[PDB]
């Protein structure tokens, strides 16, 4: 329960922030490779409106 | 804490009982051994 | 009658109209109220009644109607 | 001194009702802010929860 304790804020201000990030976006997010393939797609995006 | 007490009341009632008989016996035996100290003046 | 103490406390506890509750449902579930919303509701059914309930027996009021079962 | 103690119960059992008034007056007052709140605030800026 300590160590649980201990851990609690931090991991809750991450979902926080990361409920916010994936709103904001069309598409929700799952896991670490999640985000970099959505970096990807981000990346082309740019470089079609440019 | 409240059913505590009152088993500990029950409980405490039962050793009253039993000691109140034994307080009447002890009255009994008094009364035996002053026959007894009666009869031993007698002797 | 007297059981319109229950079935006001009840939405008084957990914001739901008189005619809500439903005596099927169930309040753990189909209330939304959790833990701490149905030990507030099974206490201020206690305090208003000035009776008592031990946790055995107020475990048992998971659905709607049981809060009058034992009561009347 | 269990006689003390069954009063010690009395006094006791005085202070859980006062608790007890304590709790479902605070409840009454919640019900009506969190009706209240139901403009999209407690959704996540009000809710704070780190």
């Amino acid at each position: 329960i300590q160590s649980l304790t201990a851990r609690a804020p931090v991991w809750l201000a991450a979902q926080d922030t990361l409920n916010q990030l994936c709103e904001q976006s069309g598409e929700t997010l799952a896991s670490s490779n999640d985000v970099t393939e959505y970096m990807q797609q981000l990346l082309e995006r740019e470089r079609e409106a440019t | 804490s409240h059913k505590q007490l009152a088993t500990e009341q029950y409980r405490h009632v039962e050793m009253a009982r039993e000691l109140a008989e034994q307080s009447g016996a002890s009255s009994d035996l008094e009364t035996d051994h002053q026959a007894a100290s009666d009869h031993l003046n007698l002797v | 009658t007297i059981e319109e103490r229950v079935k006001k406390i009840i939405g008084e506890q957990l914001g739901v109209k008189q005619e809500e509750v439903t005596n099927n449902a169930s309040f753990v579930e189909d209330l939304g109220a959790d833990s701490l919303d149905t030990v507030e509701l099974v206490m201020a059914l206690e305090e208003e009644f000035d009776t008592e309930i031990p946790d055995e027996e107020a475990e048992k009021i998971t659905t709607v109607q049981a809060a009058i079962d034992y009561i009347n | 001194e269990m006689e003390n103690v069954q009063k010690k119960l009395r006094k006791l059992e005085r202070d859980y009702y006062q608790i007890r008034e304590q709790v479902v007056s605070a409840k009454a007052g919640w019900c009506a802010v969190m009706r209240m709140v139901k403009d999209n605030g407690v959704e996540r800026r009000l809710h704070r929860r780190e």
